[PDB]
């Protein structure tokens, strides 16, 4: 049983991808058949699928168990593939913060800090940490902080006896917190919204239609086209709150003054007059002048034979100049500009990129002198997946079996001293002489 | 320098181009203040997992984002943390 | 075309798109729309599921305002079903200056008119002013790529050799060095012409450099090019 159910849950984590694709053509399928709806009155109202084969409706419910089943079993494969990850970025940040600034010894989190008050959770349980491979971390805190604020009182924080520290001759709370952090992860909040809505479908089968925002989600080319929109999103919200304030004000002064011109009736046996207050005027100003193409000057009455023509007439013009002409173009500005500092920022990594060496700096041109050595360097004296390689294999490694190089960058590397990556230099620089 | 080691590395053509896929090289700042070349021994699996497009695809993010948005946090802390999150994430496929 | 135009003559008129192919200045223009085409039917999809969207809504609930018959004997309800809802959305909402709020039944003296508020306003808000500004961003940054690509072309032509890859400072110590060099020293219709000269010559005719540059072109080895080195950089202490 146990063999299959490891089966099962890395088939489902290997497979992640390829069911939210299949999720996604489900909720396409079950929306096509969603268009073929009609009201019909026998009040009461029914919803029938009009449909001359007679198949849509078993082919609609099959689907929407289907889409369920695959929005749990992406739930399932998410946590089997995404979630120890986002656990092992917590559980190391806590073991850093723990380590090398004393976040529960020597200071305190803040009451703005959610994260240090829900990780204080976790540090005295047996199985911190588990996805983290440092399992020393405990006996360092304590080697490091029992001088001057005594062993037992950190043992008893760091949930270790006094008896374990030498020879001596289910974690529930672990758990609690795990679900904490994953609870407060966007993308498993994403996918259980995603199955509450499928759910919901099978109550009413248009709950379906949200599932269609996955192609918001799915597809890059659409992710980097909403980026030109959430880019300025601020500045975007801030501009419709300044055009609400000034449509506020235009409101004021037409309550003030141009009350009279404010009839929407046609018959005068009942007036419906639009400004006779001030909020009825001013969802008037922001529901129909705004979306008008000319202002609220195209919807209200004709000003001319009026003593007061010509302040209509100034009314309706700054109307249209500041918030027709100005503040939608700077509602599309923003979005252009959001295009242009990505495309510029795409530019700048590819020109950083191509004129420097990521390790240590060092420009093209000091390199280029033996002929396509930049490549060179950058390919075999300084390859960044080397470095990853060399960590990798500095981690698997037994600490006896580590040579005088490896012992060396090991310990740099336990202090979070990284004085031993080049900066400015390099084997041809060093021996530029002898190599020459 | 040494044409003897030329005239001895020839035998040895073969053997070196079966370990060139496996056998890596990086260069640190010593204990001696000098430039040193370490050589180290990289896995298949590794290689397999590292060529990965998701793999890919974080790399590349990684490298926006240090060129960007990484500013005042030092750059190789940075480079270290995503090596980790990436040997978490090759282990983790390795083991699926 | 031009055979079915004798079937009918209106035929020809699928000839005038040939001036999108003859004139350079208009395949320039039409580059601002080649561009980001991907990017620009990915924006019309996106737009064909927020008013699918919206169509949904107004089909649960704002059945009631989609009567577009003048006279109340025989009715004109666009919103009865939801294929000729979503017709209505996309053919009259979207062309609608003001968004689907334009040509349906206002909504004041009614329970459900704050929704119907909100629903107009939104409508307008995503459809009108965004979307249609996504794709006319677009436009104007394939416009500004183009121009950046070209300038960047420049720059690289004017700074450093394109076959030795040395900057112009370097070339500049003496007077109008880097125009001297890219012209007589690393000349790129030099090189075309050289290769041109050794295809045309007898193997049996070739000297030592011009069978050694034969050698390795047959090869593909292009060592032979210079990078990084010139006649001037090797013979620097000779020369000056
Ligand atoms: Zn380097
Ligand atoms: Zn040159």
């Amino acid at each position: 049983l146990e063999i299959y159910q490891t089966k099962l849950l890395h088939y489902l984590a290997r497979n992640f991808y390829n069911l939210r694709f299949l999720a996604l053509f489900v909720a396409f399928a079950i929306n096509f058949i969603l268009l073929f709806y009609k009201v019909t009155e026998e009040a009461m109202v029914f919803f029938v699928l009009q449909e001359s084969t007679g198949y849509m409706a078993p082919a609609l419910r099959a689907l929407a168990i289907i889409h369920t089943v695959i929005s749990l079993v992406c739930v399932v494969g998410y946590y089997c593939l995404k979630v120890p990850l986002v656990v092992f970025k917590r559980e190391k940040e806590i073991a850093r913060k723990l380590e090398f600034d004393g976040l529960y010894i020597t200071e305190q989190p803040s009451e703005d800090d959610i994260k240090g008050q829900w990780d204080r959770l976790v540090i005295n349980t047996p199985s911190f940490p588990n996805n983290y491979w440092d399992k020393f971390v405990k006996r360092k805190v304590i080697n490091k902080y029992g001088d001057l604020y005594g062993a037992e009182r950190i043992a008893e924080l760091l949930g270790l006896d006094k008896n374990a520290l030498d020879f001596s001759p289910i974690d529930m709370k672990y758990h609690i917190w795990k679900l904490g952090v994953v609870f407060t992860d966007n993308s498993f909040l994403y996918l259980a919204w995603y199955t509450t809505m499928s759910v919901l479908g099978h109550y009413n089968n248009f709950f379906f239609a949200a599932h269609l925002l996955d192609i918001a989600m799915g597809f890059k080319t659409l992710r980097t086209i909403l980026s030109s929109v959430t880019h300025n999103g601020k500045q975007l919200v801030l501009t419709v709150g300044l055009l609400a304030v000034v449509v506020y004000l235009y409101t004021v002064v037409a309550f003030n003054f141009f009350r009279k011109f404010y009839n929407k009736s046609e018959d005068d046996d009942e007036p419906d007059m639009k400004c006779d207050d001030m909020m009825t005027c001013y969802l008037f100003h922001m529901y129909v002048g705004v979306r008008a193409g000319g202002g609220i000057g195209d919807e209200i009455e004709d000003p001319a034979g009026d003593p007061y023509e010509m302040y209509r007439i100034v009314f309706d013009i700054t109307f249209f100049f500041f918030v027709i002409v100005i503040l939608l173009a700077i509602i599309q500005g923003l979005i252009i500009d959001a295009f242009g500092e990505l495309r510029d920022q795409q530019e700048q990594v590819r020109e950083d990129m191509e004129t420097k060496c990521f390790i240590c700096g060092i420009g093209n041109d000091y390199f280029d002198t033996t002929p396509h050595g930049f490549e060179t360097h950058t390919l075999q004296e300084h390859n960044l997946a080397n470095y990853l390689f060399f960590l990798m294999y500095l981690i698997n490694k037994d600490e006896t079996e580590h040579t005088g190089q490896e012992s060396y960058v090991w310990k740099m590397y336990q202090e979070r001293c990284w004085d031993f990556f080049p900066a400015g230099d390099c084997f041809r620089k060093q021996y530029e002489d002898q190599l020459g | 320098n040494d044409s003897r080691l030329k005239c001895l590395l020839d035998p040895a053509g073969s053997v070196l181009n079966y370990f060139e896929p496996y056998l890596g090289r990086i260069e640190i700042m010593g204990g001696a203040k000098k430039i040193e070349r370490v050589y180290f021994e990289i896995s298949e699996s590794s290689r397999t997992q590292w060529e990965k497009p998701q793999v890919k695809e974080s790399k590349r993010q990684f490298i926006f984002d240090v060129v960007n948005e990484g500013g005042e946090q030092e750059k190789m802390e940075l480079f270290v943390n995503f090596c980790e999150d990436t040997i978490f994430e090759m282990q983790l496929a390795s083991q699926i």
